């Protein structure tokens, strides 16, 4: 009543319309079918016969008590079934017969307490089986289930205390397999359980015991091992001993977040040494001792949702190797410091934002020796001053984000100079004063400039303006600029520019001149002051290939009349018809342009 | 009347029940279906309980060609010797049982036999009704 | 509509009528409301409030998703609420505000994985509350949860896998408890948890480690200790070794039915020794060793469903405190030996039911020197000899059970001889031939005889039969003795008789007479074939207190008016009268005698 | 619309709502309500997820006498953080939260306030919407 056709004859959401059967109106051609929501308290052959060309199937919270015999008997080219959120007494043997390639199976609180509840023989080449939020107390799986093909094993909120070796061995078939066992708190593992495993990732959220994880993973190859806990649990304390077992293990990655460290120390990590990357957020670190051994590899570090007051108490002589380094989210102001990182040699990527950090000189002396450096985020900080030359310390940088941190730049001064390799700039709510005409200079490889919310005297982009120098520039974003015009040769020196952002403002007809050197681009005047576009316009929008017009007073009479032919003519170029509109004459005001046609002189 | 079901077809025999309840249908699957039944087989059932098992007997009426072949009870569950996990569940609870059923070994002579099952409580209750044919043949 | 009224203005059944709301039919005045199997997917302040009588509300399986504030504010009385098998998303604090002096609560399979779902901070006087198939993981009840007169805490079917010292404490203000852990799989048990602790009944029905549960139970006293399995379990390997915590423990009673205890070691027992009854049942025993150390002062012992081929392969001497031995339901056929039990002087009942037990010489070989035996049962057997004084050998006995087993007793011979303080015979399906004088001496303080299913020779009882000693008998029951007639003076000597069931015979109206000298009996003549009861034996029926005539043949025409009138002049004598129904003449058939007025003048 | 519940009703604060998402209500009690409100308050919290929860954002809107006091959002679940063990289930479920939510410790000056609380996922479709009002009196 009726279901919503997202594709046609392909893809339809019939979601909450409390349907007790397949509307009649749905082709036999449906692919991707969004059933959730609806009331079927019995399925059987009957039921999805006739939709013989499925390819996903989406049942959640269809009050679904019964699958009968060869309920999917049609269904040979599915791919996903979603049996999520159904009370289920009883599935029939055959009731998956037809889905034999099935890829995707989710049977998420389906009250279940075995998975041979799910008679699955048919199913030879199944890659995800999800299992979630039911009664289930075991990993086991059905004894001759293939597992050549499975590559994600869900069973996330389940009942699960204990893994055997008989549990592990039923899956010795798969091949780079995750293993979700998040919100099952394992009480043990049978000695010997993990001899040999290989995972790719293995969860064990909020487990109460580390000490069973640690030891009972011996002899495991993991790349992802994944051991955080939540705000909601009640976790005692991570001894030293604790991470014994890890020197009888390999692995790659390993996140530890919400923990909390008793007694941090200089051997704590010993058996570090062959990591990867490790993950600390939000562990009440509000420093980390010098001297700490088996962190001299470690590539990627996370410190972020933590309480430094300084830079320096992280103490960056601990992990030499490190090519990522994020820090942010710090839940006090993060004083930056001078050469706090200055060890870090090969550092690649470093992410400060949300740091609460306040500054009136940047960056060199916080940057100190970060001469390798690639990206650097500043985001969502407190108002940085920056001088000419403000990142002489990282010439090699390629990304830069300051967006949401206010900016202080003295007149004709110029602090990105000497960033030559620079190819994304985003300043989105910097509130710079983008008249101050050397404020780019130094940016030849720019590519990708965010200028979100910034400011224009007069709220007009200039003949000569400090965007001309960005001979590279590909994408600019000037929207929510206050913008009221853009002189015709603002833009003239930009020649590689193929997405440009004008939304937001309050923009005439007048603007669009300014693109008239480009082809092939994607041009977004959304919500500005358009009405009328003339005639000599037209050859310059016909030049893009994507143009975003929506909520504009665009001009419903005969005055536009060249224009709303045009439009008729070239919806595929035009993004987002559904929500632009005439603003006049009255009779027409609210109506699509596409449910326009006028009689003219 | 609730649909046919097929519990079992295989190594010649062939099950197919309904149930004799006007209230509810279940939900059975037997394993390893052969016309030489092996002893104690595994099943897979799913039914709603209208009444607490804590006392729970099944009758078996077995007829072939319109006239009896033996008439049998036996208790699952009682006081004295609860004999699955599931003895003691209660009304209105959705159970599922997949499990041994520990059935003497039997060899099954060809043709066809109506087979009446009920589950009943103390009070003769009915918890299940199932009016089966099993069929036998060459194999 | 249409519930049931069970009880006038008090109990009604509306189960199964797809309500939606209470009727508005049912009294204000209703106490006992069986609502099971409806539709109720909220309830709230409305749905209750004029039933401010209930002391009994069943919402089994109704549907209910929401229970929101003051749902039960006017159930003032409300002694037990089952609210099992409804989906409930939410409970509001106050839903349980009214019912302040509940007592029991059912919350089975409602989802919840939490005890604090449930906000029972009003329910000051709670005795039982059932928790059982959900997913809740502790025992531990809330802060603030009154535990004073909690007698039944049950969690069947969870996933508790743990019990920790915490736990425990939570209960410390509960006394006598009887705690249901039946089907959670404990894995470990906090040393200390159990210190000092004092229950009524503990269940670990199916438990997978007994080894962990004696341990953990460390100084407990417990007077019900329920620790059987089931045959859908996995078996572990039974041996001494599993015992060992018992030694530290106070157990008055304790339950292990279905372990496989089979070729079982004579030291298996020796921390058994504080135990006053221990159950075997279905251990899968052919025999015990003697010197079976640990049970010499055990009491009641159940070996019920085993697999012994002699009655001697119990070794007997292992018991000498016995005063009650259960072995019914033995898989093979069991032969009960000479003086196999002859040690067990203390014996006091004795089960050896569903045994095939088949003899030519009963019972004083088999049952030798068994003095104070006082409750015997032999029902369910293959054939037994008995010859006079067949029970010399237990003089005491009161209770007598040989139902459903064939006798074979020689013409004249008097088998219960000397039995002189039996009180209780049940022959049911003996097949004994009830005409011989002789057959019943020897039991002058019998009150009770049950001859269902035995027969006289051409189904009449004659003057001279083997009831005419039996001068204490109050209850005779010949229901289904294929009976046609029974002489006026066949019970005269009988003086006693106040409860006599004759149904399921084909007697006719002149068997009254039998009864002419009794008053205040009750009499069950159903599904006899009475048709006419003539005048002169109306005053043998006025000196009755309940006479049951339904499923009789009744006469309804002016041959019978005298009984007729009578009828309606007796109702408060008259037991069944809603199936007492006519069968002549034709115009008649099938209506009530109660419904029935002639004018025949 | 749904029913007004209440959430709180303790020293001197009340807080009533009702749910604003037309397709469904959810239910919310909070302890130790006061006008000194604690840091860390627990809830018990019941509802029938509309979508993933993966990614989970709150949304705080505050108003008195029609004025506009506090905009803040908040995120409960993300890729890089998921605070809660809730994180990551799934549309259809349901779900129930008993537990501490981290707020922060706060006077209330008496009065009454409007809120606009919305849970939404990383497109802003619904999780949850509550509209409630909170009245702060002397005690
Ligand atoms: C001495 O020892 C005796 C034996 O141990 C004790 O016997 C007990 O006696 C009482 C009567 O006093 C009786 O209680 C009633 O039970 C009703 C349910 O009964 C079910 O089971 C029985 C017995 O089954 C066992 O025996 C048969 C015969 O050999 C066998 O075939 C079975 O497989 C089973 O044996 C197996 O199990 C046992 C126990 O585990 C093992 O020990 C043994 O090795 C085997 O493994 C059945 O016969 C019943 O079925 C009949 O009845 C139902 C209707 O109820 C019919 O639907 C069914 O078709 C069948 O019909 C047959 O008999 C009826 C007459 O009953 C005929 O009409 C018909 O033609 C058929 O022939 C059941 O499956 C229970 O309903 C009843 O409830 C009543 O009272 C309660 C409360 O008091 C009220 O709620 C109700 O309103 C009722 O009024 C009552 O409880 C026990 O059944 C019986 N126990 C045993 C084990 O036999 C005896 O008590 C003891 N003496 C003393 C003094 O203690
Ligand atoms: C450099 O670092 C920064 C910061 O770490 C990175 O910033 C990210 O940038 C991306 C790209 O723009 C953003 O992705 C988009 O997210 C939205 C959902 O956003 C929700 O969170 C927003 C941010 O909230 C934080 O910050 C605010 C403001 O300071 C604060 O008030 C909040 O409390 C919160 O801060 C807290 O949480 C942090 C993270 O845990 C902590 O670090 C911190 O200390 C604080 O505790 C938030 O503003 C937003 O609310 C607004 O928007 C919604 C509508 O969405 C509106 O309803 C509200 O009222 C607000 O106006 C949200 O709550 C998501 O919707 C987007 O999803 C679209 O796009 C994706 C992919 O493009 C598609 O997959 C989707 O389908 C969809 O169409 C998008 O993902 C991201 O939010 C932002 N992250 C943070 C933490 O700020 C930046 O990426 C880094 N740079 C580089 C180069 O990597
Ligand atoms: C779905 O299964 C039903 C039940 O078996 C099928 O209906 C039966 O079809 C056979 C062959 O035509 C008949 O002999 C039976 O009498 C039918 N039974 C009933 C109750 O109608 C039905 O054909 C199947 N439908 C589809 C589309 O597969
Ligand atoms: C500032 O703009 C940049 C460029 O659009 C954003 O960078 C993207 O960030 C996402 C993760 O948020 C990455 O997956 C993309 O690959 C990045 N894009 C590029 C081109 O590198 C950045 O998110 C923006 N910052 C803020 C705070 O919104
Ligand atoms: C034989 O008859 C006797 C007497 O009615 C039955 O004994 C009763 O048995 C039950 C247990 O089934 C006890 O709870 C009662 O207390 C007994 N009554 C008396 C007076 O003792 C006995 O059950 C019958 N046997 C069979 C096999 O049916
Ligand atoms: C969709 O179905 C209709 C009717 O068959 C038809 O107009 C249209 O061509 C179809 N499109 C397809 C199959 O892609
Ligand atoms: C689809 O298939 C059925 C047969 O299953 C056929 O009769 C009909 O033409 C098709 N119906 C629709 C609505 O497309
Ligand atoms: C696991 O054990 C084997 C045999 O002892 C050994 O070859 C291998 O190095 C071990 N692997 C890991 C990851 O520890
Ligand atoms: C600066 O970086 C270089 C790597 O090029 C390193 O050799 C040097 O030690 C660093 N300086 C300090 C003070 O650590
Ligand atoms: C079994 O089924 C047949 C019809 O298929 C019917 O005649 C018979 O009465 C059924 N028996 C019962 C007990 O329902
Ligand atoms: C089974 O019961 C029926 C009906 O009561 C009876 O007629 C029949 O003879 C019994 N069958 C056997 C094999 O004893
Ligand atoms: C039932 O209630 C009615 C009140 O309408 C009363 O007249 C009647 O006496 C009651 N019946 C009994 C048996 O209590
Ligand atoms: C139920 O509560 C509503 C809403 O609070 C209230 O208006 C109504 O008076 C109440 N009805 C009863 C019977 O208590
Ligand atoms: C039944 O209860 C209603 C509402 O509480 C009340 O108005 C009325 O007095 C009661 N009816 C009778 C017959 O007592
Ligand atoms: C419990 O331990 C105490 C102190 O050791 C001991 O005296 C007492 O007898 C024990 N009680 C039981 C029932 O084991
Ligand atoms: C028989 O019983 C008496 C007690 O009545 C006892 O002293 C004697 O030992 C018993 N006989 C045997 C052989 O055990
Ligand atoms: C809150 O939101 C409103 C509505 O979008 C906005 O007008 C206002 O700026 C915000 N108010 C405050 C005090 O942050
Ligand atoms: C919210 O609800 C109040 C009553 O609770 C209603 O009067 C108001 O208009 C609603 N406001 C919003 C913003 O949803
Ligand atoms: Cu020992």
């Amino acid at each position: 009543q009726k279901c919503i056709e997202k594709e046609v004859n392909k893809t339809y959401n019939c979601e909450n319309l409390g349907l007790n059967e397949i509307p009649g109106t749905l082709p036999n051609s449906t692919e991707c079918l969004e059933f959730s929501f609806n009331v079927l308290p019995t399925i059987q052959n009957t039921t999805f016969s006739r939709l013989i060309n499925l390819t996903f199937l989406d049942l959640t919270r269809c009050q679904i008590y019964w699958i009968h015999e060869d309920t999917f008997q049609s269904q040979h080219r599915l791919d996903t079934l979603v049996l999520t959120a159904n009370p289920l007494i009883f599935m029939a043997e055959t009731a998956l017969s037809g889905p034999k390639a099935l890829k995707h199976l989710f049977f998420i609180q389906t009250g279940i307490s075995s998975i041979d509840f799910i008679p699955l023989h048919n199913q030879k080449t199944l890659e995800s089986l999800y299992l979630g939020s039911n009664h289930i107390s075991s990993i086991k799986l059905p004894k001759g289930f293939p597992t050549e093909k499975l590559k994600v094993l869900d069973f996330q909120n389940n009942a699960i205390h204990y893994l055997s070796k008989e549990d592990m061995s039923s899956l010795q078939q798969a091949t780079n397999l995750s293993l979700n066992l998040n919100g099952n708190d394992i009480a043990g593992i049978e000695p010997g359980a993990f001899d040999s495993a290989v995972f790719q990732s293995l969860n064990f959220g909020g487990t109460q015991n580390l000490l069973v994880i640690f030891k009972g993973l011996k002899n495991s190859t993991i790349q992802s091992l994944w051991l955080g806990t939540f705000e909601d649990m009640d976790d005692e304390d991570i001894s030293p001993a604790v991470f014994e077992g890890l020197c009888e293990m390999s692995v790659e990655s390993i996140n530890l977040q919400k923990h909390y460290f008793f007694n941090i120390s200089s051997n704590t990590f010993h058996c570090f040494s062959g990591l990867q990357e490790l993950d600390l957020t939000a562990t009440h670190l509000s420093e980390l001792p010098s001297g700490l051994v088996g962190l001299s590899t470690l590539k990627k570090l996370v410190l972020s949702a933590n309480k430094f007051e300084n830079l320096c108490q992280i103490s960056a002589s601990n992990f030499p190797s490190l090519t990522h380094l994020s820090i942010k989210g710090n839940t006090k102001r993060l004083e930056l410091g001078t050469g706090c990182l200055e060890n870090l040699e090969n550092l690649r990527e470093l992410d400060l934002s949300h740091d609460d950090i306040e500054t009136s000189d940047c960056c060199n002396l916080q940057l100190r020796n970060l001469s390798h450096l690639q990206s650097l985020n500043l985001s969502y900080n407190e108002p940085l001053s920056l001088k000419t030359e403000a990142f002489k310390e990282c010439p090699q940088l390629e990304l830069l984000d300051l967006a949401f941190t206010r900016l202080k730049v003295k007149d004709a001064q110029s602090p990105f100079q000497n960033l030559h390799l620079l190819k994304v700039l985003n300043l989105s709510h910097s509130l710079l004063d983008i008249s101050s005409e050397q404020l780019f200079d130094g940016l030849p490889a720019l590519q990708h400039l965010n200028l979100q919310g910034n400011h224009f005297p007069k709220g007009n982009i200039q003949k000569t303006n400090s965007l001309q120098t960005l001979g590279r520039l590909e994408i600019l974003v000037l929207s929510f600029c206050d913008l009221s015009s853009i002189d015709q040769h603002a833009f003239t020196s930009l020649k590689m520019m193929n997405h440009v952002d004008l939304s937001h403002n309050r923009l005439t007809s007048s603007s669009i001149e300014a693109l008239s050197h480009l082809k092939g681009i994607y041009l977004n005047l959304a919500s500005n002051h358009i009405s009328i576009i003339l005639p000599s316009l037209l050859p310059i929008l016909s030049q893009q290939r994507t143009i975003n017009l929506r909520q504009n007073p665009l001009d419903c009479t005969c005055s536009n009349i060249y224009f709303l032919e045009w439009y008729k003519e070239n919806m595929q170029k035009l993004e987002d018809t559904e929500d632009t509109l005439c603003e006049n004459p009255p009779l027409l005001r609210g109506v699509r342009l596409s449910d326009v046609t006028l009689s003219c002189s | 009347g609730w649909p046919k079901h097929t519990a079992c077809n295989s190594g010649g025999l062939e099950v197919v029940y309904q149930s004799c309840d006007p209230l509810q249908d279940f939900g059975l699957s037997i394993d390893q279906c052969s016309k030489q039944i092996q002893s104690n087989l595994n099943i897979r059932f799913g039914i709603i309980l209208r009444q607490d098992i804590r006392k729970l007997f099944l009758d078996i009426t077995l007829m072939a060609k319109g006239s009896s072949i033996l008439n049998y009870s036996y208790p699952l569950c009682e006081e004295d010797q609860p004999k699955f996990s599931f003895c003691g569940r209660r009304k209105g609870e959705q159970i599922y049982y997949a499990g041994p059923v520990n059935n003497p070994g039997l060899d099954v002579p060809q043709g066809e036999y109506q087979l009446l099952l009920e589950l009943y409580n103390e009070n003769r209750a009915t918890v299940a009704c199932a009016n089966a044919t099993v069929t036998s043949s060459e194999f």
